[PDB]
RNA sequence: AUAUUGGCGAGAGACCGAUAGCGAACAAGUACAGUGAUGGAAAGAUGAAAAGAACUUUGAAAAGAGAGUGAAAAAGUACGUGAAAUUGUUGAAAGGGAAGGGCAUUUGAUCAGACA
RNA sequence: GUCGAAUUUGGGUAUAGGGGCGAAAGACUAAUCGAACCAUCUAGUAGCUGGUUCCUGCCGAAGUUUCCCUCAGGAUAGCAG
RNA sequence: CGUGGAGGUCAGUGACGAAGCCUAGACCGUAAGGUCGGGUCGAACGGCCUCUAGUGCAGAUCUUGGUGGUAGUAGCAAAUAUUCAAAUGAGAACUUUGAAGACUGAAGUGGGGAAAGGUUCCACGUCAACAGCAGUUGGACGUGGGUUAGUCGAUCCUAAGA
């Protein structure tokens, strides 16, 4: 029982760097946002405030 | 195992480390450069000081737009700061290396701190969610921490056959 | 200098150590040419490697 | 495989976006989106000249 | 060099084939040969080993130890001699995974199935 | 006799070698996104063998220091090798509003050849 | 500003893209509308911009001529081998 | 000059250490480059004659990954507000009880539902990560318990419609 338990925490040390909120948090960001990098902004109305 | 620098005749040395510590490197590297050489016990009591705001560790290298305060005379500087969790953290591998050394049987009065070093270990990485949906980071910065205490203990020229000459003659007229 | 027998970053490993030892005795053939479970086991091993009459015909 | 780099939705963000204009991967959700593709500059992408 | 066109010379295809081979056929690869005495005795080279005979160490650092097999760990492609362990200070006793293709037989486990085995692969038991 | 980028069974290569090669070498059309049609990743390597570090000691604990296993822990489930950017300590040096480079020599450090 | 009605609102239901719906602003039609979103044909099309990876040696140019009416795009002469 | 792979050869190199990598050390080339020593490392690899190509990078607002300076900086200032003792604990501004001070002020910071969610409800254990300070606490982590209908709904009816 020792034994596999100092097996999971050995395992959960590289999901408890990425600040995961458990097993079950698997969030993945976008490379990169198209409505960030979409811009040409003429006279007149734009995308935000 | 495997020190940034080892102690030659290690029987009369003691080491600590502590890794990917949860607190400050940029502090923590101020920390151990306040107690970098110094007498052991000097630094204990100079730490449990700087925990009470009596003195105060200087801050050398990473001090942008820090304050100025009047206990930084003492090392010549005007900014100085009383980092909390960096000098609990080298309190704690300090008393660790102190205990070594009573179980390998050296004079506790006579160690001081013959090595101390901190380096970065991997970053923890949390995010913010930021105005017009972004995502930044939001990180620690980590520190591992080493050190290790010490025992304090206590010709031939040639000549040409003129300089050979020259010598010989000197030694004719004197006595 | 540890077979001859400060703060300093030169080491040697063990690796290192007992290769250097290894080729040694190479070179010295070369000029020369020119457990307390096992016992208790054990023990174990080795150490199993009228009449009378009490009461009579009656019902106590 | 004549398929090879060619399997994925992309296309160019425009010109004026403060990003090289390679096509990028559409949709959301994953790290592959707006990530760059078909180029054989590209990490994923076509080679040059597919042997045939 | 192999004149079948049913035989592969793949590697991969051979690796794959050794690897996630099934238990019966485990039983074929770990095979032994037998002694110099069980092989003038029974007339055959060589054996699949089973859990009841009695074999000798002949290669690796357990060299000339003498024991009974006590399992045949097909899972991991190793059997297990009752005598032949790595101890701990503690009392932990280890049994050493060793290849049957090192050892030897010196003594069978004979039933009607392994002497069946022996007639047909041309024995001539007593 | 002809066709055959689907299915089943085989044999091969002057092919690729984990950012390559199919999107996928791994619980990959997975996780995840989208109301939906659809979109769609990342991710391989301790060791011959888990022998994966008993025991003592400091610490609330993670851990550390001894000890031990192992050929090796300069292999410790962050695990073969372990580059660069970037960083710490130590040693040497330079610095009156940049540094770097060329020719030449002083100083300090350091070094090979040739030694009958 | 309006606040008892051309009022506000839940749910059900109908209308779908060279279409709908519009007390009409080219409004709105899932952060998308001078043309929704998704896949495919498709590596669509270049007058233009950017980039295009080892060494050394020897040789080494071109705005100066005719034309397709002239722009554009081409042909021809010259110069370098 | 250099690189991946192919035919031939040196009965070539290699666990007395192949390849790779680091190097205040040595040498040869005008140069592309080549060669030797030391350290690290652990299983393969070169010279020559030829064959062949997905064969050499500083740039492309290049692609993917990693990392700096900025910087212990900007900041963590809406919603009136906190304080005392004890307990628990390694550790308490933030946990629990009590003692107090305030607030929502019935168009509520109260008591229930519909849509949506799906166990978040409740107990026991318990702090690596998460709760932009903290944490002994939690809608977090670990193991379980819990939703009982002839009369409440669905189910039946028809609506615009399909
Ligand atoms: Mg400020
Ligand atoms: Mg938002
Ligand atoms: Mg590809
Ligand atoms: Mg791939
Ligand atoms: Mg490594
Ligand atoms: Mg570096
Ligand atoms: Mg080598
Ligand atoms: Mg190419
Ligand atoms: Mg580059
Ligand atoms: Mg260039
Ligand atoms: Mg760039
Ligand atoms: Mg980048
Ligand atoms: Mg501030
Ligand atoms: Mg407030
Ligand atoms: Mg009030
Ligand atoms: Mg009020
Ligand atoms: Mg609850
Ligand atoms: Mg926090
Ligand atoms: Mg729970």
């Amino acid at each position: 029982r020792s034994k596999a338990d100092r097996m999971a925490k050995m395992e959960r040390r590289e999901r408890n760097r990425h600040a995961k909120q458990g097993e079950s948090d698997r969030h993945n960001a976008v490379s990169l946002s198209k409505h960030l990098f979409s811009g040409k902004r003429g006279v007149g109305k734009t995308d935000f405030r | 195992a495997r020190y940034g620098a080892t102690s030659t005749n290690p029987a009369k040395s003691a080491s600590a480390r502590g890794s990917y510590l949860r607190v400050s490197f940029k502090n923590t590297r101020e920390t151990a450069q306040a107690i970098n050489g110094w007498e052991l016990t000097k630094a204990q009591k100079y730490l449990e000081q700087v925990l009470d705001h009596q003195r105060a560790i200087p801050f050398r290298r990473f001090n942008s737009s820090i304050g100025r305060t009047a206990q930084g005379k003492e090392f010549g500087v005007t900014k100085a700061r009383w980092p909390a969790k960096s000098v609990k953290f080298v309190q704690g591998l300090l008393q660790n290396a102190a205990a070594n050394a009573e179980a390998k049987g050296l004079d506790a009065t006579k160690l001081y701190v013959s090595h101390i070093q901190v380096n970065q270990a991997p970053k923890q990485r949390r995010r913010t969610y930021r105005a017009h949906g972004r995502i930044n980071k939001y990180e620690s910065s980590p520190s591992h921490i080493e050190l290790v205490v010490t025992e304090k203990e206590e010709k031939v020229v040639r000549l040409t056959s003129r300089q050979r000459g020259r010598i010989a003659a000197q030694k004719r007229i004197a006595a | 200098q540890n077979k001859k027998n400060s703060i300093t970053t030169r080491t040697l490993s063990k690796k290192r150590a007992k290769k250097i030892e290894r080729n040694l005795k190479y070179a010295t053939q070369r000029k020369l040419l020119v457990s307390s479970l096992t016992l208790v086991k054990e023990a174990l091993w080795s150490v199993i490697d009228q009449g009378t009459t009490l009461g009579g015909p009656f019902f106590p | 495989s004549e398929k090879a780099g060619h399997q994925t939705s992309a296309e160019s963000w425009g010109t004026g976006r403060a990003v090289a204009r390679i096509p990028r991967v559409g949709g959301g959700g994953t790290g592959r989106s707006g990530q760059g593709a078909f180029g054989n500059m590209c990490r994923g992408g076509r080679m040059f000249a597919p042997t045939k | 060099a192999k004149q079948s066109l049913d035989v592969s010379s793949d590697r991969r295809k051979a690796r794959k084939a050794y690897f996630t081979a099934p238990s019966s056929q485990r039983r074929v690869l770990l095979s032994a040969p037998l002694s110099k005495e069980l092989r003038a005795q029974y007339g055959i080279k060589a054996l699949p080993i089973r859990r009841d005979d009695e074999v000798l160490v002949v290669r690796g650092s357990k060299k000339g130890q003498e024991g009974k097999i006590s399992s045949v760990y097909r899972l991991k492609f190793a059997v297990q001699v009752d005598k032949v362990t790595k101890e701990k200070v503690n009392g932990a006793s280890v049994p050493i995974n060793l290849h049957p293709s090192k050892l030897v037989i010196t003594k069978l486990h004979l039933d009607k199935d392994r002497k069946a085995l022996i007639q047909r692969k041309g024995g001539k038991l007593e």
